RNA sequence: GAAGCCAGAGGAAACUCUGGUGGAGGCUCGCAGCGGUUCUGACGUGCAAAUCGAUCGUCAAAUCUGAGCAUGGGGGCGAAA
RNA sequence: GGAGACGACGGCGGGGGCCCCGGGCAGAGUUCUCUUUUCUUCUUAACGGUCUAUCACCCUGGAAACAGUUUGUCUGGAGAU
RNA sequence: AGGGAAGUCGGCAAAAUAGAUCCGUAACUUCGGGAAAAGGAUUGGCUCUAAGGGUUGGGCACGUGCGUGCGGUUAACAACCAACUUAGAACUGGUACGGACAGGGGGAAUCUGACUGUCUAAUUAAAACAUAGCAUUGCG
RNA sequence: GGUAAACGGCGGGAGUAACUAUGACUCUCUUAAGGUUAACGAGAUUCCCACUGUCCCUAUCUACUAUCUAGCGAAACCACAGCCAAGGGAACGGGCUUGGCAAAAUCAGCGGGGAAAGA
RNA sequence: GAAGCAGAAUUCGGUAAGCGUUGGAUUGUACCCACUAAUAGGGAACGAGCUGGGUUUAGACCGUCGUGAGACAGGUUA
């Protein structure tokens, strides 16, 4: 079940993309700035129990490991494994590259 | 003073005024969608029990 | 998920705790039935001299209901308008 | 003296009927491909005979190291198993 | 679309929530409740695995298929039959997995009537009536 | 005489005074109550989150009408009729006066006026 | 047009109605806030369009008055 789900692709809620979670994955930075993006004390568990491959924060422990045992963190698993699509696969896609000199 | 409200609320150890309502939102279930603590409903029952006189408080008559 | 009942752990006993079982309540969600809350509702020489739609209250009882009978107007009957 | 002759509710057990599944005969349908396939009939009344069916009762016997036992804790030296 | 009550006497109407499994659940309280409080994680298909049952059956010795006197609790084993639940695992599609249908929005307070119930058929369903509880009166 | 979980009402006593009833006037005590509001509700009110065409600010789609045709076919209402401006003492004008003006017969809407509310 | 009106910003007055004159908060009951060039004032009602108060049929409760039926200084609900 999806909360809303006739306003789900509004702009207004719309989620963090696949694409920007495999950049938190490789690097901690962006990570980071993400999360200074957020306000920590409005968070559940204060923010200390965090999925960077679903982007999702958590009330506990518990509830992460039981997140991590379902369907759609299995599908983000084989998301990030099979790769997002980026601006270098759509010029690949085509043929297109850039010259630098 | 101090121990009147811990004693309350049976709640303790905040460090500041919004401390104190995000624990006291935390352990009374006053939550927003996403667990968002419920500041300004906490602070409303705060100052419902402070006019109401569930808080104990008076002010002190002047020395003569 | 009330009494009653079973097992286990303690406690000198009385009792305490835990896991079950059980199926009580003018309890509760809710279909029929019964009722009639709301809608800038439909309808307003209407299907209808009170109907229609969605919603709503109640649903094991102080529930709903047929037939036979009783009370007859300065009267009856009324959980009383 | 008995029958006529008697409330409501809850779980459990037996039986009839309905529902479901398998094989067989006959008939019907599909069949580009698949389907030893899917569907239809396969019934036995009142009234009687005979053999059995919970409760209960009778006989032997006398039970603690208490036992029999229901989903539900009832029964037993006033005689249980 | 963007904003999200700026509309309006007034969130009227509409939208959002909704089934089931698991985590968790405050104040207050007549200790019975509140409570489905609040707040969260999941849910398709396919291929598997595991658990939860029933029926029947023990060996000698004699007399003669029976009866007896025994012996013996690894039947903890064989044969046959049977239906629905529960839990776990891998794989796989996805924009969605209670995919239609069906189906609580919730919370903080205040006043009010104890509650369940009843009435003005055809403008008012209510703090009205009734109710148990309490008290008084008359009558041997 | 009694009686206030009868209706009602919210103090008492002394001094002064001495038929009856009253009042006035001083004086003095002046007091029942301090350190379970749950549950339930189509009851009334305020606010918060979510949510949205409630609104900015409206747009588009569907069905049934409304529309046209064949058939069938009423009712309300009706002194007579229906363009206005100014005056028409009885602060009324659709007819009178003075002007503006004014061209057959029609259809769909409309709610200003007339008409229309078991008014 | 006039004013110590240097400039900028104005103030007072005149002709002028061509063109505009907003969005909100507050009902324990008309003033505040912001934007703006500005948030000017009135008439055609106050000498049967819709919708909230004055406002008030029938139900009900509290307050005041009345022996009472009831009435009202009134307040609330449908
Ligand atoms: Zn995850």
């Amino acid at each position: 079940g999806v909360f809303a789900k006739r306003t789900m692709t509004k702009t207004r809620r719309r989620l963090r993309d696949l694409d920007q979670i495999e950049r938190d994955l490789r690097s901690p930075r962006h990570l980071q700035q993400y999360k200074e993006t957020k306000a920590a004390e409005d968070l559940p568990g204060l923010g200390l129990y965090y999925c960077i491959e679903c982007a999702k924060w958590f009330e506990s422990e518990t509830s992460l490991v039981g997140h991590r045992k379902g369907k759609p963190h299995k599908r983000r698993l084989k998301q990030l494994k099979e790769g997002a699509y980026t601006h270098e696969e759509a010029m690949a896609a085509i043929g297109y590259r850039i010259d630098n000199g | 003073k101090q121990h009147h409200m811990e004693r309350t609320y049976e709640l303790r150890g905040w460090k500041d005024h919004i401390e104190f309502l995000e624990m006291l939102a935390r352990k009374s279930g006053r939550l927003l969608k996403g667990g968002e603590p419920d500041v300004d409903g906490v602070a409303k029952q705060v100052l419902n029990d402070f006019m109401r006189g569930k808080i104990p408080w008076f002010t002190p008559a002047p020395e003569p």
